[PDB]
């Protein structure tokens, strides 16, 4: 994994000691050659882990998700422009610096032995972001943004600490071997409750569930691009890998206790799926698509079937190709138009004419049109969930109908009638969006064509 | 003849049986010819923010922007904890979630007392 | 064979060309229409063999490669099956679309768009067939959802016109109802029989069949327009014409009901579930009955007859009959493929006005769109013995000598009667008038596509329901002991609705204006079912969702719960704390009652 | 761009200042004003409109925003996104509504309580039981090669 | 609601009441002859008391004829396939391209229509040539600081175009 | 689809359905002739006439104009406006 | 009513330049544009046909539980054709 590591570190001085209109071919040419490094890691077979030196090891898991976020970057790289291309040239190196860093720590976090290891990268991951964003987000409430962004991930996340610290100097090191192999399953006091309490409840902040979800959007729509892709794919489903992790120990108290949870997550992924039909503010909505996609990955993750687990790689992988994808379409809408409403840009399917075909494409991966990967995942989450109870698939499906309701009408609202006819500013696609697009959406109809990766270490 | 069109809030009153249109004042024309006026200047400020060659971007409506500012951050202040928003929030917020709460609790204590008995179909039930 | 798979997937694979054709084109070539033709052309011609192969011997095959994410105990390939019916069905498909290639050539010609037009309607045909050849079960829900997004962007070819997005938007929440009710069977299948699969299925007849058969009807209702969940129809005709021609002839309008087709070994029991089949199939048949009386659309007319005709289909499920309603599938597709196609001639012939209202009398104005026309009028209610005979003759006979459900007879009886009179009325009032017409004629037909399209499915029309109910081998048993007066009934009860439109007829060539009672407001009104529901139901969830969930319950009182104590504390504390005035006496007297409270009230040094 | 005092805080008090105020930021009459009032949802102070405004605001006018029903300075009424045409038809209806939905739950009834006595009474002709000679076709049922003989036979009537 | 007036009058409503009726009759009366009969007896009955001095009793007449004439109404009348509503509601809105389009092509396409877009630039230039003073001085000079109506003077005084003309004469074909 | 209209040719069109109309003359009847003034007929024959017009041309004219015809030539300028009757 | 002066004349002006506008869109350089610069039966009824055959032999007999037949159907007064047997013919008739 250190062959896979030390690049990013010799990738900083590229950005600092490339000279004026140099620094982003290079920049973007060295992000690909990396991504061809660890599109080269594919390895693991069969019966165990594929373990990098004692400090390092891969499940099944982390490597479509490292794959997936060395992949991300050179997207983000260059879909980070136009609203900073015209800025300093320190303070530009000094962005995409930032950006390689916040890279280092989320394959850093996401290639973890040990637990105490994951949490300090995993708030080495948290603190890169709040600058970008805070710095760059571009509306007058980027600071409220930001800082309820920090106070409620640490506040929640604080006491996994602690646990962890307890679980090291009771019950030996941290290996996940060794987490694993040795635990003895842990009885029903109160002390076991407050302990899982502790360790879900961090990490149900970091997802979000539906108590602690205004967390996400002002941070989406007080952000810009860069931080908002980041944000949603890689800090979202990194906190579901979290889970994933560290959900193997105590098993025999979250059959009790993990009840309400799955509560909270199906009511709220209803109630989400509901709050984003009728808004504004075109950005948000995604962001609360991605609360009611967490939702479902949640109810996936507490309820504890290896069809629940490969549905819910599945579901993680697929929703970050496609909010990406949805947040760099929102982001050419507002750069098109500087209003970032939804009822005011209408038409667009006489100009424009191609960018139509992305939105389409875009909106029915939301849809989950069916070969594709996005399907795949709520597929098995449905098929989990009611081999774990028979009446739940009522939400399920519900949770489909509105989900196909407000995707679609997000597509047949802002792209769909009648120009305003006093716009009369905007000027045709670039080739740079349109190549974003290819960048995004050619791996996900690659992966619906091979599935046999993606799925998780139960396959 | 007819049972007169009673209204709703789905039936909208038409324009012929108002009846209150019937009742002209000089208070209602006055009224009426204030609101053209009205309309006549914002039609004429936008037809003079609106025709010119050399205004590029967008018409920068006020109006739109009032209507988000309304919308969305407008909503927290103002506000004050009465007695029926916290009813209807405590109506709307708990009560579905503690009834699919119950039901679950049901459904899982009908499966689990079923399957400790051993009388389930589970002949072949694999993919669990 | 080695011929037969070769020539089945090779009709699979002629439909793979054109779509990566003019992905990789790059250079325009306008004879693309030309090409998508003669492709179709070319499907059917070699479609109509391994067909000719499977009635000459047998020999069903299925065929299985490809397999991906074998991940537990079951496994999924690329799976498809040649039997009767995906045999039977697909040359039928490719003959009706191809009539609808010609069409679509003459009635789109002045728009410039037409590639993206024949590139879509050649993908929903590929994801029809999908539909309609697999057998493993996920790929029957790709196919279903792929059929109900390609008929969306199909509604919604026409952006503007916010009637077509609209209609599109209520189309796709119907089908998405569909994929719930879609999706409880799949997980009862896979939970129950380690699969979802035909073969295994239907080799292990379950005893519980509750939950997986209301999941069959959900997605019946959720696709084939059935009643609670039909009025996506009238909406679904505010589309094109050839766009609706495809949409309700074949594709798109039987996968609801062919799915029940599918499983007819798991409803050769559960009697419960054959009375759901053929009770909820009677009260469609009635209320399109009634409500296609009393309408100025054509296509609204022609719509709500094929939905009746998909009730008489769930009828004839209801009975333990599969094969005359897989027969009848394919007569109706003919049959009303060739109707809609001749009356958006009719409608492109008269400026695109579309309302039988202006359109009185046009017999004469070129009677081979008249003819055409009366060929469908008449063969509807089955012209003895003619293609509509058969299916609907041998389905309403098979109904009675059944177990009816005493209610569902009468509903047939009426709803034959009431399709005879709307029949009988859109002749009189389209070609059998006074004409009223705008001034300025344009009524043109020199045109070889218009006469080559009407031509062949006329000929469909008179021959291929005695081809097709000849060389079949016979599923069932044969009822072919009736009394008298149940034979006779059918054809009694059509021509006594052709005399009562008559002199309905009559009665509107009197003049007295008469006053409507009211029956006439709920028959012209759609049954008041679409206005109530849809003034009723996106008013609950958005009221809920902006007064509930966007403005109270989420923001307000989680932002006044999580936040505003914990910051509001914070304040307070800290304006009480360190906002103290700089005396010193004040702070001595603290250090004097700290040393006081250590040590004599809570004691340190004991 | 945008004036601070073009937001809106606050509620209606008092009568002669916010009434004023509102009159000159929402460019309406006086009297037309109306707030709903504050009994504490919030809302700002956003004026009170005719409610329906989409299927009314007859197309001939020709205004400025046709499928969208603005004329840029209008008020822009505090459930407009459940408003637009595509969302929900504010027509007038052209009989009634109760009326309506009492004759529509009355023919649903009826057509079900006909279901259900069908349901209890069914229709069969005269006709016996279909004769399957070999013991109700057994050695061809879900099992029983040699388990059970079950004699049971046909008399030639 | 007009952008003329404040109120239309009595005799407007009396009017688009006749018209309405004519209409709906149309849509309810198939044969056109029996219908003209019944058009000529609508003709009649307004006939009946046409000659009225009193108003109260006109207004009250004309309340009373709005009711008669909801309680025989039709439910889907016979509205033009060419009017909002109908059957195209912008049918052919696929090609309705405005014109600050179709200047944001490349220069070979501009090469491509040479003629077309030299008389483009010479509208332009008879856009921008008079647009600043003689349309400010008209639109400052002519109203009270009170507009009070939706209409505008031509340009009577003594040369060029009328003003506010650009987006009234810039419009699709309404066939395209 | 669309028949070549000019503008002589279809003035002759509405002058040709006015002059089938009955209690009008041919013969004192012009281009610049008046519906209210010279001829003498009323509001509600006129718009017995816009509504002869509407449904020979297939659609209707708003209300807005419903008043203000008054003379064929006017009636040709607002058809030019709806039709773009041109090459 | 009737229109005012002011409609008379404004409306006038526009339709001088409605109608020049409308003289002056339709192109005719006498050339729009100017440039830069049997087998489908063969290929659609041979190339695919070869494609999916050689697909269907050697593929197919690599991996065994593929494409399945259900049986042709046999009956008393027919043969077998590959070793070459009869089955008895159907037994007897009566009570036609
Ligand atoms: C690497 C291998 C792939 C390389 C692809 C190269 C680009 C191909 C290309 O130029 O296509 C022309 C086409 C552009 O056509 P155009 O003439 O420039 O303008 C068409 C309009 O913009 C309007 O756009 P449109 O109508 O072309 O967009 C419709 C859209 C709608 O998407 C679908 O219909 C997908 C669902 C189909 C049913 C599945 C069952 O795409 C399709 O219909 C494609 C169907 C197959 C997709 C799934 C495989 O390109 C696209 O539409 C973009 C790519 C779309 C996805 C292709 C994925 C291939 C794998
Ligand atoms: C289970 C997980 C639960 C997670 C709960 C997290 C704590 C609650 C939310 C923390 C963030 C609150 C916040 O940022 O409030 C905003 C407020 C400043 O807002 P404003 O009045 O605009 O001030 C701008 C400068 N004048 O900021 C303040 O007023 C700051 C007040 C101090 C808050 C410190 C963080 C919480 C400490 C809790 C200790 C117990
Ligand atoms: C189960 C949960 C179902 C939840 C449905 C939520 C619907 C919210 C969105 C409403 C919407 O987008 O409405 C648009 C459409 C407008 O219909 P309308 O304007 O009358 O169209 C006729 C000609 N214009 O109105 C509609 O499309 C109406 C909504 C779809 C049909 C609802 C009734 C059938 C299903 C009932 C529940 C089962």
């Amino acid at each position: 994994m250190l062959k896979y590591i030390i690049p990013t570190m010799m990738l900083m001085p590229l950005t600092w000691l490339s000279k004026n209109s140099m620094i982003w071919i290079n920049t973007t040419l060295h992000s690909l050659l990396i991504s061809l490094t660890s599109l080269l890691l594919l390895n693991q077979f069969g019966d165990n882990s594929l373990n990098f030196s004692l400090t390092f090891f891969s499940d099944s898991l982390s490597t479509p998700l490292l794959i997936l976020t060395m992949w991300l970057l050179p997207l983000m790289l260059m879909a980070s422009q136009h609203h900073l291309s015209k800025e300093n040239l320190a303070r530009k190196k000094l962005f995409i610096s930032m950006l390689i860093l916040l890279q280092l720590f989320l394959i850093m976090t996401f290639t973890a032995t040990e637990l105490i290891f994951f949490y300090i990268m995993f708030e080495a991951t948290l603190v890169p972001t709040l600058i970008i964003i805070t710095r760059w987000g571009n509306q007058t409430e980027r600071l409220n943004a930001g800082l309820y962004f920090l106070f409620y991930t640490l506040a929640g996340s604080l006491p996994l600490l602690v646990a962890l610290i307890y679980i090291q100097n009771t019950m030996g090191s941290l290996n996940f071997l060794i987490l694993q192999y040795w635990v003895q399953p842990m009885p029903n006091s109160w002390s076991n409750t407050f302990m899982w309490l502790a360790c879900m409840m961090a990490f149900m902040v970091k997802m979000p569930l539906y108590g602690l979800h205004l967390w996400l959007p002002k941070a989406h729509v007080e952000a810009p691009i860069a931080g908002s892709m980041v944000l949603a794919a890689i800090l979202l489903k990194l906190g579901g890998y979290g889970m994933m992790r560290i959900t193997l120990l105590l098993n025999p108290i979250t059959d009790f206790m993990a009840y309400p949870f799955i509560m909270l997550s199906l009511w709220g992924m209803i109630m989400t799926s509901s709050i984003c039909l009728r808004q504004t503010d075109l950005k948000s909505l995604i962001a609360y698509s991605s609360v009611s996609h967490m939702a479902l990955v949640i109810v996936a993750i507490l309820i504890q079937t290896p069809w629940s687990y490969m549905g819910a790689t599945a579901l993680m992988i697929a929703h970050g190709l496609t909010s990406s994808m949805l947040f760099c379409l929102a982001n050419s809408n507002y750069e098109r138009v500087h209003s970032r409403t939804m009822i005011l840009a209408r038409g667009l399917q006489t100009l424009l004419p191609l960018m139509a075909a992305w939105w389409l494409l875009a909106s029915l991966t939301n849809l989950a049109l069916p070969p594709s990967i996005n399907l795949i995942g709520e597929l098995f989450v449905v098929m989990s969930t009611f081999s774990w109870s028979n009446i739940t698939i009522i939400l399920m499906g519900l949770n489909m109908v509105i989900t196909a309701l407000y995707s679609l009408y997000m597509l047949i609202t802002t792209q769909r009638g009648k120009h305003t006819h006093h716009i009369n500013n905007i000027l045709p696609s670039f080739t740079r969006e349109n190549a974003l697009m290819s960048l995004h959406m050619l791996p996900l109809l690659l992966l619906s064509l091979n599935p046999k990766i993606i799925l998780g270490p139960l396959y | 003849s007819f049972p007169k069109y009673e209204p709703s809030r789905l039936a909208s009153l038409p324009t012929t049986l108002d009846p209150a249109e019937y009742d002209i004042s000089s208070e209602t024309r006055k009224a009426q010819a204030e609101r053209l006026a009205i309309r006549s200047r914002l039609k004429r400020e936008y037809q003079l923010q609106y025709n010119d060659p050399s205004r590029r971007g967008v018409v920068e409506d006020p109006a739109l922007i009032r209507w988000t500012c309304a919308r969305s951050a407008n909503v927290y202040p103002n506000f004050r904890p009465n007695t029926k928003t916290s009813l209807l929030g405590a109506l709307f917020g708990i009560g579905p979630l503690i009834f699919w709460y119950y039901v679950f609790k049901t459904d899982r204590d009908r499966k689990e007392k079923l399957i400790q008995e051993g009388k389930l179909d589970r002949t072949f039930n694999i993919s669990y | 064979m080695n011929l037969f798979s070769s020539l089945t997937l090779v009709t699979l694979i002629l439909l793979t060309m054109p779509i990566a054709a003019i992905n990789f084109n790059t250079h325009k070539f306008t004879n693309y229409p030309l090409y998508v033709k003669t492709t179709i052309s070319c499907a059917f011609i070699t479609s109509m063999i391994p067909t000719m192969m499977f009635i000459h011997t047998g020999q069903e095959m299925i065929i299985s490669n490809w397999h991906w994410l074998t991940i537990q105990t079951l496994k999924l390939s690329l799976s498809f099956k040649m039997d009767f019916f995906s045999m039977m069905f697909v040359p039928v498909a490719l003959f009706v679309t191809w009539s609808i290639m010609e069409f679509s050539m003459w009635y789109m010609h002045s728009d410039p768009n037409i590639n993206q037009f024949f590139k879509y309607l050649l993908l929903f045909l590929i994801t029809m067939l999908i539909l309609v050849t697999a057998n493993n079960l996920f790929q029957l829900f790709i196919g279903w959802e792929g059929v109900g997004i390609m008929s969306f962007l199909l509604i919604g070819w026409w952006y503007g016109r916010t009637d077509a997005n609209t209609a599109a938007l209520q189309a796709i929440l119907y089908n998405r109802i569909g994929d719930i009710g879609f999706i409880l069977a799949m997980a009862w299948f896979l939970i129950n029989l380690n699969t979802w699969d035909l073969q295994q299925i239907f080799m292990l007849n379950p005893n519980d069949s509750n939950l997986p058969l209301m999941g069959l009807i959900l997605a019946a209702t959720g696709k084939s327009a059935q009643f609670g969940l039909h009025p996506w129809l009238p909406s679904a005709m505010e589309g094109p014409t050839p766009v609706s021609a495809l949409l309700h002839s074949s594709t798109m309008v039987v996968a609801g009901i062919f799915l029940l087709i599918r499983f007819y070994p798991l409803t050769e029991n559960n009697k419960f579930g054959q009375s759901i089949m053929l009770c909820l199939g009677a009260m469609t048949t009635l209320f399109t009955a009634m409500c296609a009386l009393t309408q100025n659309d054509i296509k609204k007319i022609i719509a709500f007859s094929t939905s009746s005709q998909l009730g008489l289909m769930m009828v004839t499920i209801g009975i333990n009959q599969p094969h005359l309603a897989f027969l009848h599938i394919c007569t109706h597709a003919f049959f009303k493929a060739m109707l809609f196609m001749c009356s958006g001639s009719i409608i492109h012939s008269l400026n695109d006005e579309q309302d039988i209202r202006k359109m009185g009398g046009l017999f004469k104005a070129m009677p081979f769109t008249t003819t055409a026309l009366i060929i469908g009028s008449l063969a509807l209610t089955g012209m003895p013995f003619l293609t509509g005979f058969y299916s609907k003759d041998l389905i309403i006979e098979s109904a009675n000598t059944s177990y009816t459900n005493a209610w569902a007879l009468l509903m047939t009886l009426v709803a034959t009667s009431f399709t005879a009179i709307y029949s009988t009325r859109i002749i009189f009032f389209a070609l059998l008038g006074q004409p009223r017409f705008p001034t300025l004629i344009n009524i043109n037909e020199n045109n070889p596509f218009l006469i080559n399209s009407i031509k062949r499915l006329l000929i469909g029309s008179l021959f291929a329901g005695f081809i097709i109910s000849n060389n079949i081998p016979p599923m069932t048993i044969p009822q072919m002991t009736m009394p008298h007066y149940l034979k006779m009934t059918a054809l009694t009860v059509t021509i006594l609705g052709f005399i009562l439109a008559l002199e309905i007829s009559n009665t509107t060539h009197y003049l007295k204006f008469n006053y409507p009672s009211n029956t006439f407001k709920f028959s012209n009104l759609l049954g008041y079912y679409p206005t109530i529901m849809h003034r009723l139901t996106p008013y609950m969830n958005l009221t809920m969702s902006q007064k509930s969930a966007s403005s109270l319950l989420d923001l307000i009182w989680l932002e006044t719960i999580l936040p505003k104590t914990i910051s509001l504390a914070q304040m307070k504390m800290s304006t009480t704390i360190t906002s103290q005035k700089g005396l010193i006496k004040l702070y001595f007297l603290s250090f004097l009652i700290t040393i006081l409270i250590s040590t004599t009230l809570l004691n340190f040094h004991e | 761009s945008h004036i601070t005092k073009d937001m809106l805080p606050g509620p209606y008090p008092k009568t002669p200042e916010e009434r004023a105020a509102a009159a000159k930021k929402y460019n309406m009459r006086v009297e037309d004003y109306e707030p709903y009032p504050d009994d504490g949802m919030g809302y700002g102070d956003y004026p009170k409109l005719p409610d329906r405004s989409q299927q009314e605001r007859d197309p001939w006018y020709d205004w400025d925003h046709p499928d969208l029903r603005l004329n840029w300075g209008e008020p822009m009424h505090w459930d407009l996104d459940m408003y637009i045409r595509n969302r929900v038809d504010t027509s007038p209806t052209p009989v009634n509504w109760n009326l309506m939905c009492k004759h529509l739950f009355g023919f649903v009834a009826f057509m079900l309580f006909m279901f259900w006595v069908g349901e209890t009474y069914p229709t069969y002709q005269p006709v016996g039981p279909k004769q399957y000679p070999y013991n109700n076709l057994y050695l061809e049922r879900g099992g029983d090669p040699n388990k059970e003989p079950e004699p049971v036979v046909h008399y030639e009537i | 609601f007009l952008p003329s007036a404040a109120y239309l009058t009595h005799q407007q409503k009396v009017l688009q009441l006749y018209k309405r009726a004519l209409r709906h009759l149309e849509s309810r009366c198939v044969h056109r002859d029996k219908y003209r009969y019944f058009a000529c007896l609508l003709r009649a009955r307004f006939d009946e008391h046409k000659n009225e001095k009193d108003m109260v009793k006109a207004t009250q007449l004309l309340r009373e004829a709005e009711k008669e004439f909801w309680h025989g109404q039709h439910p889907q009348p016979y509205i033009f396939p060419e009017s909002p509503g109908g059957t195209s509601y912008e049918r052919y809105e696929c090609y309705k391209v405005p014109e600050w389009c179709l200047d944001d092509w490349h220069p070979s396409e501009k090469a491509m229509y040479p003629d077309y877009f030299a008389k483009r630039e010479q509208w332009k230039k008879l856009r921008r040539e008079s647009w600043e003073r003689e349309v400010k001085q008209l639109q400052e000079e002519t109203p009270v600081g009170g507009p009070r109506t939706e209409a505008l003077p031509p340009a009577r005084k003594q040369g060029d175009l009328p003003p506010l003309w650009w987006h009234i004469v810039t419009r699709p074909r309404e066939r395209p | 689809d669309a028949p070549p209209l000019t503008l002589e040719g279809i003035k002759d069109r509405v002058l040709y359905v006015l002059k089938l109309y009955d209690k009008i003359d041919p013969e004192k009847l012009s281009v610049n002739s008046h519906f209210m003034k010279d001829l003498g007929l009323d509001s509600l024959d006129q718009v017995e006439i816009i509504m002869a017009m509407e449904d020979e041309f297939g659609f209707e004219i708003p209300d807005i104009d419903a008043e203000k015809l008054m003379c064929p030539q006017e009636i040709v300028d607002y058809i030019a406006d709806k039709k773009d009757v041109y090459e | 009513s009737g229109y005012t002066p002011d409609e008379k004349l404004r409306l006038q002006q526009l339709r001088e330049l409605r109608r020049r506008w409308l003289k002056d869109q339709e192109l005719s350089p006498r050339e729009p544009v100017l440039p830069p610069r049997s087998i489908f039966a063969f290929t659609h009824v041979l190339i695919p046909v070869w494609i999916i055959h050689y697909y269907l032999k050697y593929h197919v007999t690599t991996k065994p539980y593929t494409i399945v037949e259900k049986k042709p159907r046999i009956f008393p007064g027919d043969t077998i054709l590959e070793t070459g047997e009869v089955i008895p013919p159907m037994k007897e008739f009566p009570d036609q």
